[PDB]
DNA sequence: ATCAATATCCACCTGCAGATTCTACCAAAAGTGTATTTGGAAACTGCTCCATCAAAAGGCATGTTCAGCTGAATTCAGCTGAACATGCCTTTTGATGGAGCAGTTTCCAAATACACTTTTGGTAGAATCTGCAGGTGGATATTGAT
DNA sequence: ATCAATATCCACCTGCAGATTCTACCAAAAGTGTATTTGGAAACTGCTCCATCAAAAGGCATGTTCAGCTGAATTCAGCTGAACATGCCTTTTGATGGAGCAGTTTCCAAATACACTTTTGGTAGAATCTGCAGGTGGATATTGAT
């Protein structure tokens, strides 16, 4: 089945509740475009290294261990999956 | 009826998600996005569910660290509502775009 | 037969972080001490992590450690702060914390 | 089949020894498995570069030595040095 | 007599030092610190010259960067004046504090 | 020693950064900055220096240093 | 007869290999290994000084100096990039003033 | 004591045979042929342990590459590289 | 707008000296030929673990209304920081010349690799305790209107 | 300065999902006997590095004057938060096929290990040369004023 504009599957609440976590009070109404914008450019660079690794290993599954070595890349190291 | 001002329940909010350590993005539209951005990759691959699951928990950890700092952007423009000019400056000075 | 664990008093295997220091690549050769120190100095940053966990579990009136209380530890402890600083922790939350200037005047 | 090794019998005894009455979640277990393979990669390459810059193809226990002052906030460097050659002066006593 | 108006000899400075390349500290006061800085870890302790001259370029580097990061805020702020607040919000923002 | 950083200089360091007015409490505060800055830089360097059984700062010690704190200068050794 | 030569290159393949071996970075290097790496540097190489010779043309100069690599380096969006965490000693800044900042 | 000077010196024939190369700057080019070799090779090295090989192959180097270097850089460079190593082993 | 009078910028040519480039012979690689050793491509294959489905239910997302109060836009003055002309001194050269000291060899003792042959400590998967998650209702604050 | 209107404490209860313990294996750590190489330990140069020393020229410290920028104080259209009513779609739960990860072997092709042979890149003096730096002369940019 085909898979099309599931950036906006990530809700303005959920976008609301990232802020709250982050200690935001008052939110633009741009800021939900914005924030998928910025989402987006963070889960592509991710998941092309992630990919990388997951071709260079010749298989079709990207393992946990596949994401965590991206991560580590990109200076986002990720505790709690790592092994 | 009863209604609280603007503010009341925004800090009632901040309060109640800084306590918890839940995600909060639905977990299958995030792996729906998650799978289409791969899909424009590779095609046909699979996934892990750890996979999605440390997708899904570094992205938010992300983009909650990326509020703060925009937050901070905002006050220190003598502003309470961040906007995307916050935003912007953030990433600049984080070297994320520049 | 002696563990070296037990020769250098120490809970973490010597002899399995030495085979990683061959396996891993780092140099040539391996000296014998260090694979002991590096053992020690692990299982001393282990145990004062799991004293500040230990003491946020407690806090929380909890008797077991969840990935929360060592988000707690690290982030209230300001030199683990720093040697974590880029380092994330799932499940983990984030540290109370509202800004001044957003609070009922 | 096939068995992968961790750190969780080690990390349960200190536990153990810290707060002997509280345990640990294995989510929690993970994140403590995760930062001992951390630290250890950070303090054995950052001695790789030690003994490399200096021409020697050995790393002793001087290396990992410089290399935790060098990677460790201080006072966790001070302890930490401190617990590193209490134990390989008590290791070299046979 | 002659007189530019402020903020004209500003933008004449910028286009100056932005167009060279030259090092913007004297060298010799940084020298003095820098051995000074040093003494506090390990004590009679000489410098390459290479090292001196490393140490100033990379750290006049640094502070050129933090200052476009600290105009930026300043300019976020609806200000033209760079202060401590905008040094400091551009450093917790970089990770730095 | 660190007020022998003159404002004259820092003046000229915020030019280069594109600054067109700087607020006379900055010069104070810049010389903070640039003191933890060489403290960093330096206790690494000479970190570098002990461990190499030497009395002198080599210039490679000081790139080591700064590759370490994530500042990369090429023109120096590497 | 060399290695270099044999693969068309400028760049030393036989010491990019002995480094490889003497780096600690595997226990083995496969053999193809040194000259594919050696033909990526020498590309990246090449890349550079083109685009800082056209700095030294454009600045009407024969010798190119630090300033003409760092505006090559600066001014090109990739190598920006791949070097943004790359401090180039007597490198200057890219002219650059805020608009806001201007007269009137 | 090695460098990569003479090396750099003829890559510059090539692209601007008219045109010279100061001594400061011909320190950052050596710089910067130290870094990229570093990045790549220890990439490599990662990549041969995570999926537990024992040795470095150009098929790392090359994942080195695409994992470093931003594509279009990446494009080129794969390019130069399989190109260098095809006429390698040709002869 | 320009008219005028500062001062600033900008080429065009200039001539010398600090560096660049080019020559001229030597150890340390690097290429070569042969012999061993072996890491991981190739080929089945047991078998987790993934994709997908059905179904029901209630947790949340959507959209709409209404207005509190935030952000923007405005006016205004005190005052901070720029531009300068002034006056003095600290930085900058420039060898100079002695000396700490980073770099070199060369024995060889101590430490490490290494090749096998036992001897466990650790791990996978049963089995067996036990927090605490996620209901429940009181007491306790906290808000926000009158 | 009151009371309602709600939110948020907290403490208490209790079976179940996720620990803790109890187990045989067996991979790998440990014991021992040679073989290799390691990186100090004295012995001696040559560098670069400190250190005075001693003019000139800058480039800094400092005062004065005010242009104009930063903060404050207002005003107000309207954006964004709070509350709702609706009903969609995420969640939860449990079952099944099968792709493809990952444990075994098997066996060449490709790597390592010597051992000499051969070439190259680095040095340190010899033969150029780009560009700094300084010199007018002419448009340029800036800021006063009928």
């Amino acid at each position: 089945k085909v898979l099309r504009d599931n950036i906006q599957g990530i809700t303005k609440p959920a976008i609301r509740r990232l802020a709250r976590r982050g200690g935001v009070k008052r939110i633009s109404g741009l800021i939900y475009e914005e924030t998928r914008g910025v989402l987006k450019v963070f889960l592509e660079n991710v998941i092309r290294d992630a990919v990388t690794y997951t071709e260079h290993a010749k298989r079709k599954t990207v393992t946990a261990m596949d994401v965590v070595y991206a991560l580590k890349r990109q200076g986002r190291t990720l505790y709690g999956f790592g092994g | 009826p009863h209604r609280y001002r603007p503010g009341t329940v925004a800090l009632r909010e901040i309060r109640r998600y800084q306590k918890a350590t839940e995600l909060l993005i639905r977990k299958l539209p995030f792996q729906r996005l998650v799978r289409e951005i791969a899909q424009d990759f590779k095609t046909d691959l699979r996934f892990q569910s750890a996979a999605i699951g440390a997708l899904q928990e570094a992205s938010e950890a992300y983009l909650v660290g990326l509020f703060e700092d925009t937050n901070l952007c905002a006050i220190h423009a003598k502003r309470v509502t961040i906007m995307p000019k916050d935003i912007q400056l953030a990433r600049r000075i984080r070297g994320e775009r520049a | 037969a002696k563990t070296r664990s037990s020769r250098a008093g120490l809970q973490f295997p010597v002899g399995r972080v030495h085979r990683l220091l061959r396996k891993g690549n780092y140099s040539e050769r391996v000296g014998a001490g260090a694979p002991v120190y590096l053992a020690a100095v692990l299982e001393y940053l282990t145990a004062e992590i799991l004293e500040l966990a230990g003491n946020a579990a407690r806090d929380n009136k909890k008797t077991r450690i969840i990935p929360r209380h060592l988000q707690l530890a690290i982030r209230n402890d300001e030199e683990l702060n720093k040697l974590l600083g880029r380092v994330t922790i799932a499940q983990g939350g984030v540290l109370p914390n509202i800004q001044a200037v957003l609070l009922p005047k | 089949r096939g068995r992968k090794e961790s750190y969780s019998i080690y990390v349960y005894k200190v536990l153990k020894q810290v707060h002997p009455d509280t345990g640990i979640s294995s989510k929690a277990m993970g994140i403590m498995n995760s930062f001992v393979n951390d630290i250890f990669e950070r303090i054995a390459s950052e001695a790789s570069r030690l003994a490399h810059y200096n021409k020697r193809s050995t790393i002793t226990s001087r290396e990992v030595q410089t290399a935790v002052r060098l990677l460790l906030p201080g006072e966790l460097a001070k302890h930490a040095v401190s617990e590193g050659t209490k134990a390989v002066t008590k290791y070299t006593s046979s």
